[PDB]
RNA sequence: UGUAA
């Protein structure tokens, strides 16, 4: 059900990480929480993923630290 | 390079009249219809006006007062489609708007900032952070150019008060990160200071 | 209601050229000189010029180092009785100005600030204070414009640094309170990403 | 030679300063150093003047006895 | 700056 998605650029944005998880056939995203740096806004660099399946947290595990995003292949934690 | 006329607080007589209460009672109920509204209109556009007086060849800006801590300035949300001027001329005059027969009319030109609010949070800063595509709020700052004399209808609840720009500088816990910025955006103006009489 | 055009990073192509020394090696030399020159000609006048690029949907403001520690804009001092706009441009081809041989016209046109220095210290402010008639230094901030494609030559003391709006935002023990009091004044600009 | 004036107005400046020591019969003025916030740049309220002894002790009996912007001055030795 | 309004 949750996610942390980790290793992520500044600059990427709630579109590409969900372009890149429904391009892995997860369509059961269901919230998608940025950290960020209160004092100036910018991105800690990961977020908090809730998904609906077991099926999609498996996909997402094994498949998504696969591809690259914007140069960089993100690391998926449980929680 | 522009060039404003400011003119001392004294040229300025404030009058009174009845109440007018903020669509929110909280600050959680504040977020809850920003949250309601987003999902029905989208992001949200606010306008916001700079008064500026003066006090002893020193730039003061008009902030409305709510107690001993909260400092605003004059303005509000936008209905939607309507024009980011003439609904900063209509929120005026909603707040601040003399109520006899004789019109007061608003001399707003120049942008001074914009403000973007990436979460339904508190958090705003003069740009969008990268990593965000769909901001919840949008600030518009105008500076108001007051004529040489001019009455104003300041709402029972509210206060008005004139703030030096150094009591702004550098004090974000005092009036937040817009207010307090001020100063900054301002000095861009070239200002005369006109004596009384 | 102002539109202007910013381009990536890497539409610029930044080189170096022979180091161009400050004219006071110490903080003491500094403020020694502007009390002397002070007392002959009166107020220093100074302009510098905010370069703006953008890199991943963010503008970037370039800006030069000397240790790893002070960064400034590009700028400096005016010559007595010397236009403000027109001073700029010598200062800025004198300090990123291309050996090429190839006409690099700067544009500047927006002022976005002023900063006054009462006595001969440290401390900058965006206003006059009340108490002060005769301000020893006054700083004159210009938005430049820039080409879609250019070529810089960079004092060899010199390195440029890109630096994001973020970075600079509340960040007055990193850059100083001019340099990070820029998102701000600069948030007024609609501003054209052309990728 | 030193001499604290206090009970001034943020708004009082150098040269409204310079003009009141001129008009009481001092023209032998050497600096005046006011005393400011480092954050905002805000006068506090006082300054220190170098001066003359004849100079001195004519400040220090006489300007208290001239306002500026509505308020007398306090004057005090080094 | 947030109901102490």
């Amino acid at each position: 059900i949750a996610l942390y998605i980790g290793n992520l650029t500044w600059w990427t944005t709630d579109e590409d990480l969900t372009e890149a998880v429904h391009s892995l056939g997860v369509n059961d995203i269901l919230e998608i929480k940025f950290f960020e740096n209160r004092a100036n806004g910018q991105s800690k660099g990961f977020a908090l993923v809730g998904v609906g399946s077991e099926a999609s947290s498996k996909k997402l595990m094994d498949l998504l630290p696969k591809r690259e995003l914007h140069g960089q292949n993100p690391v998926v934690t449980p929680s | 390079e522009r060039t404003i006329n400011l003119y001392p607080l004294t040229n300025y007589t404030f009058g009174t009249k009845e109440p007018l209460y903020e669509k929110d009672s909280s600050v959680a109920a504040r977020f809850q219809r920003m949250r309601e509204e987003f999902d029905k209109i989208g992001m949200r556009r606010t306008v916001e006006g700079v008064l500026i007086v003066h006090e002893h060849r020193l730039p003061h800006v008009l902030l409305l007062q709510l107690g001993t801590t909260f400092f605003k300035l004059p303005g509000g949300e936008l209905n939607p489609g309507e024009d980011e001027v003439e609904g900063l001329k209509r929120l005026m005059t909603e707040i601040l708007g003399r109520q006899d027969g004789v019109l007061q009319d608003w001399v707003i030109d120049d942008c001074i900032g914009n403000w973007w609010r990436p979460n339904f949070e508190p958090p705003q800063y003069p740009y969008i952070p990268a990593h965000i595509t769909k901001p919840k709020e949008h600030k518009k700052l105008f500076l108001v150019q007051l004529q040489e004399k001019a009455l104003f209808a300041v709402p029972k609840n509210y206060k008005l008060v004139a703030a030096p720009l150094f009591e702004l500088y550098d004090n974000a816990p005092g009036y937040g990160p817009i207010i307090s910025s001020l100063p900054q955006l301002l000095s861009r103006f070239n200002f005369i200071y006109n004596l009384e009489h």
